[PDB]
RNA sequence: ACUAUGCUUAGCCAUAAACCUAAAUAAUUAAAUUUAACAAAACUAUUUGCCAGAGAACUACUAGCCAUAGCUUAAAACUCAAAGGAC
RNA sequence: UACUUAAAAUUUAAGGAGAGGGUAUCAAGCACAUUAAAAUAGCUUAAGACACCUUGCCUAGCCACACCCCCACGGGACUCAGCAGUG
């Protein structure tokens, strides 16, 4: 019984909060995932600079892929 | 396509041992019993006798795995065909799919109890069999954008070291 | 004539892959005692093996015979014999080739071919 | 009174008390089995998934996603001696 | 210690039947393979790889450490983790 009012009541004050901070989390967001695409990048890069390489592979960018791409 | 089609002049399967008996027929007759005045189902096993001829050893038996398997061909192609037409059919979408996958499975038991019979119903019915690979992979942005640069690095550093053992011998050679 | 170190003089096992050259990766199987269930479980090893003749495909039950030197860093055994071959079994008790369950040729004909 | 929308053509989203609130499969009906009660008589075997007090929490972080006030995945601090189910 | 060559104790190196802490919100690792004309594109991984965290265990005893920089040419912040004793 109160358990499920309980949900309701927990989940409608979650939608009430997200709605006054909705602006504040698109920022946020848009902000973890630049740090998302540098940890790859920086990732990628390890990789060829340990095996030996001085530049990446010819011909190689890496692939934007947490942007809005699609 | 395939190389065999029935020919609209062909008797369905229920006459076609019966009318060559009768001593003379009418035009007529063998066009009602034909395959042009038929539905697809009869055109479809007419099909399916003539491959269990030119594969199987003993064309009577049908409970064979090379058997149904090449009944599973002809469905197989026939929801094809329907498939090319219906695009946006779903359930017709998932019997092609349930098929393709029943097959392999068969031809995966073919495989360990009947080698010989396996390599002449896949190459007969032109069907490739691959086998399950070992571990599954997964697939995303980040993995195969990873993955193509430690193929392209590795290819990279191999072709320096095949560049650099070339030089070395060339010099080896002159001082020799 | 000394004998491999490795505790593994002969192991069975099934060919899981052949795409290295002149070798075959084999999965052999021993059984285990777990022993908070008392119950024997089936645990799993990998034995790439020297197949020179390239005569080994995925799927059969074969015989390696340890090397007395390591060939490799992985490659330490040998294609000692293919005890059944995928889809070409012959019945070790009758000799006669089968198919599952059931005899491709009967016992009681002699075909000698 | 009237709009989004319900319709069609192409995609996208992947959410329901998506519930028969019953995983599937083969048994048996006697094992002196109401083996709590209520539902839907009980129960054996096999295989997989899942659960381990409540609240915090259909939350935070993480990764994936055509999703951008989204979905799936999913904790801890901290608090209580209960919470919960059937009659 | 015996013989001028054979029995031990004690180690070292290379290995592998099996067993061996936690987190899967650590799910991919990125050269980790084979052949031996030097080519082939392979190797490990949900039966838990890789990453991170924690802990001496195998107990007639064993292992690691010996001021610090894993080491110790070298360098540095320059030595009781021997007994007793002191801050
Ligand atoms: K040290
Ligand atoms: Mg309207
Ligand atoms: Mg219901
Ligand atoms: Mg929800
Ligand atoms: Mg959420
Ligand atoms: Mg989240
Ligand atoms: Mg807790
Ligand atoms: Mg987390
Ligand atoms: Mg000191
Ligand atoms: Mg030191
Ligand atoms: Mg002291
Ligand atoms: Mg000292």
């Amino acid at each position: 019984v109160l358990k499920i009012r309980r949900r309701k009541m927990n989940h409608h004050k979650y939608r009430k909060l997200v709605k006054r901070t909705r602006f504040l989390r698109r920022k946020v967001r848009e902000g973890r995932l630049k740090k998302k695409q540098i940890k790859f990048e920086k990732d990628l890069k390890r990789i060829w600079l340990k095996a030996g390489l001085k530049e990446a592979p010819e011909n190689w960018q890496t692939p934007k892929i947490y942007l809005k791409n699609k | 396509k395939q190389d065999d089609e029935p020919p609209s002049s062909a008797f369905i399967k229920e006459y076609k041992d019966i009318i060559p008996n009768i001593e003379k027929v009418d035009d007529v007759v063998k066009r009602i019993l034909s395959l042009e005045m038929a539905s697809r189902k009869e055109k479809l096993k007419i099909k399916q006798e003539q491959l269990m001829n030119k594969i199987v050893e003993n064309p009577e038996d049908s409970r064979t795995l090379e058997a149904q398997i090449i009944a599973l061909t002809v469905r197989i192609r026939n929801y094809e065909e329907h498939m090319q037409k219906h695009r946006k059919d779903k359930a017709h979408k998932r019997h092609l799919l349930m098929s393709i996958d029943r097959r392999k499975k068969l031809l995966k038991i073919l495989r360990q109890t009947n080698y010989d019979v396996f390599e002449k119903t896949c190459k007969e019915l032109g069907v490739e069999y691959t086998l399950p690979p070992l571990h599954f992979q997964k697939v995303h942005r980040r993995f195969l954008a990873k993955k193509a640069l430690c193929i392209r690095v590795y290819q990279e550093v191999q072709k320096l070291k095949k560049q650099k053992r070339a030089l070395k011998a060339a010099a080896a050679a002159a001082k020799k | 004539i000394v004998r491999s170190s490795v505790h593994a003089k002969w192991v069975v096992g099934k060919v899981i892959g052949t795409a290295m050259i002149k070798t075959a990766k084999v999965r052999a199987t021993r059984l285990v005692l777990d022993p908070y269930l008392l119950k024997y479980f089936n645990k799993r090893k990998t034995y790439f093996a020297h197949d020179a003749l390239q005569q080994c495909s995925v799927g059969d039950i074969v015989l390696l015979r340890a090397l007395p030197v390591p060939r490799s860093k992985h490659v330490k055994h040998e294609l000692a014999e293919i005890i059944f071959k995928v889809g070409r079994v012959i019945d070790p008790v009758t000799g006669k080739p089968c198919a599952g369950t059931a005899y491709l040729e009967s016992p009681l004909s002699e075909p000698r071919e």
